[PDB]
């Protein structure tokens, strides 16, 4: 019985805020390092539900945990996250960083440091003068527990060592924000110096993608390493998903490269699957944090409709990443032009100022590393990232449409179908396909230059020689162009004045 | 009124006066309160003083359509002219005591033959003792 | 067949005002080749000088020409009952009206009735894939 | 009706009380002399029947007394008495009087709650410690503690066993310049000697409250295990395996900050009330007042929030002002952020004068989710009430489709037929949902996607579905309780 | 579902063998489905909140 | 109660069997109810005490 309204049994009520009306969105796969305390098995793809499940399942302050934190922060809803935790190499060497404090406090003030990312920055205020360097180094009490580095807290100097061995932890940066004091009162006679003493040496090179990701269609692949060999292995796997030997499993991957303009340009490999993000040697943010945020944004959170570019200050803003303002762009405009013309992604701060506040970078151009066609002839067919997404959608949509010809009577020698039969022939099939291509104009295609020559259909017998072709096998050829959209406007403003 | 489920016969009382029924066709009233607004000289402020309630007044319109309307109409006038006030059942204001103050009877023989209209102008009248307090 | 402009189902539900009776959602058919017309914005704009406008209350209106059902009195189809209507076009659009009332009925020969309805608001159900919320 | 004076109309009255749509259940201990049967739910009439039906000074009577005093009318009360454990120990307190009253004066004490206060006059000067201690003859009978009046010292023993008798802090006037003609030379000492031992753990909720709907559950105990059982029962009332009865429970937790935070089991079915270690009022009395006030005596409107100094004023409780806030502000914020309820004085003073407490935030103990994500879907208690109201109201609206012909696989309805199809049914439901904006829901983010209707034939595979079964999927959002508007002041000293 | 297969009419002669059928006797077969009415509605209510 | 069912008119030709009725004879059946002269209403007091 219970309440009278629901007693008669005509209505069954269920109240649960965890139910999901819609099907799972696109899948995004994140890959990186972990620590010993992590309970997750190595080389096993696993699902993720909430932020709190991290740490316990992927260790404290590991590379993988930080990457996932940003991904969850950027994608509020409409995506399913998966993780592929790898492990450190046996002979890994952990990077070591030293931060020294000199002098002695003599006036009251505050000191605040920026450690990698805003979420890890700390503010500590020296309460009184006459405090030596040892009363300082109270920072160790303020360093976030989730920081990827360990605070030694030695006598007057603090040593920072990465929690994950290898070259991954070789990109930290610390800045004395309050040096150019404007409003905050920095203590007088206090200075901070940051330097490195030992770099990482060994990185893992897994090559078991064909076994752990065997025949499952992911949308985006995100890698959290700078090893070129590791990145090359990922690229080869993605190609296998776009190959013609077996059914396709289209996907796309994101990686980053850091160094001088000479070194970064040398990493290009004419890859049509990787979207390489280029960063300068003086990037304040940890590299692998920006990579995940960009890839996460490009996931179904903004690519449920495949035709949407990720650019501009509106659709390409990484609001989850904050870095201090600065007067120096990092990339000189001439360098930016060279990088863009060579299939590299570039990012810049939303606002420029010297006050030293926080801002979020945004993507300048969404581009893939496709530069040269096969047979070494340049073009820009796959320059835009959206082109790859459109190609995958175009193939699937065409395949679904062609399913109607499965198990249909066909006539090839004599083309006259007797009354009452259900069938078709070459010309009628070609006519039907042509109608579909014209109908989709403005949705998946731009107007065909000459549709009569851009589509052809030939039976197997006509191609193969005598007594070699099989019945009921057809060959279809097609050429198509993705839609055009505004890209740039050149303005030549010519002022003039009245005649005195 | 909103909705199509209104029923005028259920919300409007049947008019009457001194016990004789009659068919009402309109219903008005007038209320108020007597004030003493005053504005000083060279001043930017004004004043007020409430000084009693204002006497009400009701006006009604009646229509006679039934066969032989003159007899009923001509017989109802003999009630409005009766001396003294009496109970009045206002269609919307409920039963009140009033005294007729005027009445104009309109009629015609060629323009409108067969219907008589009569406008009325009532005034609230509360009985008072005769010894002036 | 989504490009055919026509009406598919018409459901009405009367509610007698004087007896509280309710009749289930009977189906109807239309008398001729005309179609119902609708107005769903309850505000009217008047043209001022130099591009300005004035807003007025107005209502939401409907016009439903339907063949009378031979099992329902003709009075109900005129302004002697509440109406609850629903019209489903071929493409998929569904528009519902509740607590409507008929206004200014005209004479009918017993088969064809052209009701004019007014209500506070009309709810429109666009086919799948709408843009506005 | 039928009478001698025949007239056109007949009339027939039956009884005064009519508000039986609201129910409250109070659970607690009793004493030996109570005539009420244990573990059997019984309706409770006005205060006249008390004492006799539930014993003198029992925990249940005190809780019921506050419930009736807060909700004079408009709600229906119920009681579920429970008996003490097999080997329950009774707490003992000592109050020793020393010195000889060498001046005329008066002595007044405050214990437990304002209703039990006493005020007696010292007989005369030079009355020794033994003629004093007449306080025993003055203590009100309803006090849950028994006074023995030994030679020079008075002993207070709890009338109910278990841990429920481990809460007291006395306030007196027998020292200082507070000369309410205070008797000079008299002093009083307060100390405890024996704590409570054992509490009951009933687990037969499925048998005594079976298939009976209650609105608010009130529990006058502080045993964590006992409270946990109540939470489990409430879940069953909100379960999906049978018709629901709905409901909400009220409990309290007392101790230091570290102890109180340890009781956060993340239950959306309970509203835990946090109190400090030195609360000058017996705990369960305050909890009963909060439950009764929110026990639909004011919450006939689900939307209403029991907060603030106007709606969340526990008037019946009177307590002297404390010398320190008790809950430091740095601690008040943590408790609120952790899903607890915090109460404090409704007036300003530090004099030791009399005030009343009110409730800051009306919040349940909900945190995280079934999938372990954090959200505030069931943060405010009003959400639980609104969710129940929507469920009942929605079921009533859909009742009109019971026994109505439904057409599928051919959507054209013949002339004269009485029926409907999926699209028409969905359109009608959308009309109902929109009209309730501002009463049960806020404006939907996308009304075209948060409502879906699908026939069972489109869910089950071929030749497996049933004829005339639908699945309705709906998502809603309760009204919005405020928003933040950051301001940016600018004096603009320069002109133009 | 298919009215062309749910109704059949056959004469007696076609059913019986030779010299056994009788004149003016018919065999009629028919299958039908009674009307359908609403029986049960399952509701999956999913509350959410307007954050902050 | 239902004016459409409480009154009936039938010619004698529709009551008697073939070639037994008479011409120009009718049967009228009517059912009526006298005016109502009473009503019973039950009341409840419900003296409230809470503010709202």
């Amino acid at each position: 019985m219970a309440q009278d309204a629901l007693s008669d049994g005509f209505v069954r009520l269920c109240i649960d805020p965890s139910l999901n009306f819609f099907g799972e969105g696109c899948k995004i796969l994140v890959e990186g390092q972990i620590t010993d305390d992590a309970t997750a098995a190595e080389n096993v793809v696993t699902c993720v539900n909430s932020e709190l499940d991290l740490v316990e399942r992927f260790g404290q302050g590991s590379v993988l945990t930080e990457s996932l934190r940003k991904v969850f922060c950027m994608c509020k809803s409409g995506v399913s996250v998966y993780a592929l935790p790898r492990a450190d190499a046996a002979a890994a060497v952990s990077a070591v960083y030293t931060l020294t404090v000199t002098g002695t406090a003599l006036t009251d003030g505050r000191v605040q440091l920026y450690m990698g990312e805003a979420e890890y920055s700390l503010d500590i205020g020296v309460d009184e003068g006459d405090t030596p360097t040892q009363i300082a180094a109270k920072i160790v009490a303020a360093i976030s527990p989730d920081f990827p580095y360990e605070a030694t807290a030695a006598a007057g100097v603090i040593t920072l060592t990465a929690r994950n061995g290898g070259t991954i932890g070789n990109h930290l940066s610390v800045i004395y924000t309050n040096l150019g004091s404007c409003t905050s009162v920095t203590p007088e006679g206090v200075t901070v110096a940051f330097a490195q003493t030992t770099p990482g040496s060994v990185n893992p090179e897994p090559n078991d993608y064909a076994s752990v990701v065997n025949e499952c269609c992911f949308a985006v692949y995100v890698l959290s390493s700078d090893d070129t060999d590791w990145q090359e292995n990922l690229r080869d796997w993605i190609r296998s998903a776009w190959d013609c030997s077996k059914p396709q499993c289209f996907g796309h991957g994101y990686v980053f490269n850091k160094g001088t303009l000479g070194q970064v340009l040398a990493d290009g490999d004419n890859s049509a699957e990787l979207s390489r993000l280029a960063l300068p040697t003086t990037y304040p943010v940890l590299p692998y944090l920006t990579n995940a945020a960009y890839g996460a944004l490009s996931a179904c959170s903004t690519c449920e409709n495949p035709e949407l570019n990720v650019q501009g200050q509106t659709y390409g803003l990484l609001s989850c990443i904050n870095m201090p303002e600065s007067c120096t762009p990092g990339w000189e405009f001439t360098e930016v032009t060279q990088l863009q013309n060579n299939g590299f992604v570039v990012s810049g701060p939303a606002t420029t100022s010297g006050q030293g506040n926080f801002t979020s970078p945004y993507i300048y151009n969404d581009v893939t590393n496709y530069l040269r066609d096969e047979k070494n002839r340049p073009n820009a067919t796959f320059r835009d990232a959206s082109s790859r997404r459109l190609a995958a959608a175009t193939g699937v949509a065409l395949a679904t449409f062609l399913q109607q010809f499965n198990g249909l009577a066909v006539f090839t020698k004599n083309t006259n179908i007797k009354t009452g039969i259900i069938g078709t022939n070459l010309r009628l099939m070609l006519g039907k396909i042509r109608k579909w291509a014209s109908d989709n104009v403005g949705v998946l295609f731009s107007e065909f230059d000459n549709i009569n020559e851009d589509i052809q259909l030939v039976s197997d017998f006509d191609v193969q020689p005598k007594c070699v072709g099989q019945p009921g096998v057809f060959h279809l050829n097609m050429r198509y162009r993705p839609p055009v959209r505004g890209a740039r406007i050149n303005v030549n403003l010519v002022p003039a004045l009245f005649d005195n | 009124m909103a909705g199509p489920c209104y029923n005028p016969n259920e919300h409007y009382l049947p008019a009457s006066f001194k016990g004789v029924p009659f068919d009402a066709d309109s219903s008005d009233s007038e209320h108020g309160r007597n004030g003493a607004e005053a504005e000083f000289v060279f001043g930017e402020r004004t004043g007020y003083a409430d000084l009693g309630i204002k006497i009400r007044s009701y006006s009604i319109r009646a229509r006679f359509q039934t066969n032989d309307h003159v007899a009923l109409s001509n017989a109802f006038i003999a009630v409005l002219e009766s001396t003294g006030p009496g109970l009045l059942v206002h269609p919307t204001r409920g039963p009140v005591m009033a005294a007729c103050r005027s009445a104009r009877v309109t009629d015609s023989k060629v323009d409108a033959a067969g219907v008589t209209y009569i406008d009325i102008d009532f005034v609230e009248a509360n009985d008072t003792v005769t010894g002036f307090g | 067949c989504n490009k055919q402009n026509g009406v598919k189902n018409i459901l009405i539900t009367f509610t007698h005002c004087d007896t509280g009776e309710v009749i289930g959602p009977i189906s109807h058919e239309q008398p001729d080749d005309t179609l119902p017309t609708y107005k769903t914005c309850a505000w009217t704009n008047t043209a001022l000088t130099n591009g300005a406008v004035m807003r007025s209350a107005s209502n939401a209106t409907m016009t439903l020409p339907v063949v009378r059902d031979p099992r329902v009195p003709l009075a109900w189809y005129q302004g002697c009952a509440q109406i609850d209507a629903q019209v489903e076009k071929f493409d998929g659009t569904v528009m519902t009206l509740t607590e409507g009332a008929v206004t200014e009925p005209e004479e009918s020969d017993g088969r064809a009735v052209t009701m004019t309805i007014i209500a506070a608001e009309i709810d429109e159900l666009l086919p799948p894939g709408s843009l506005a919320a």
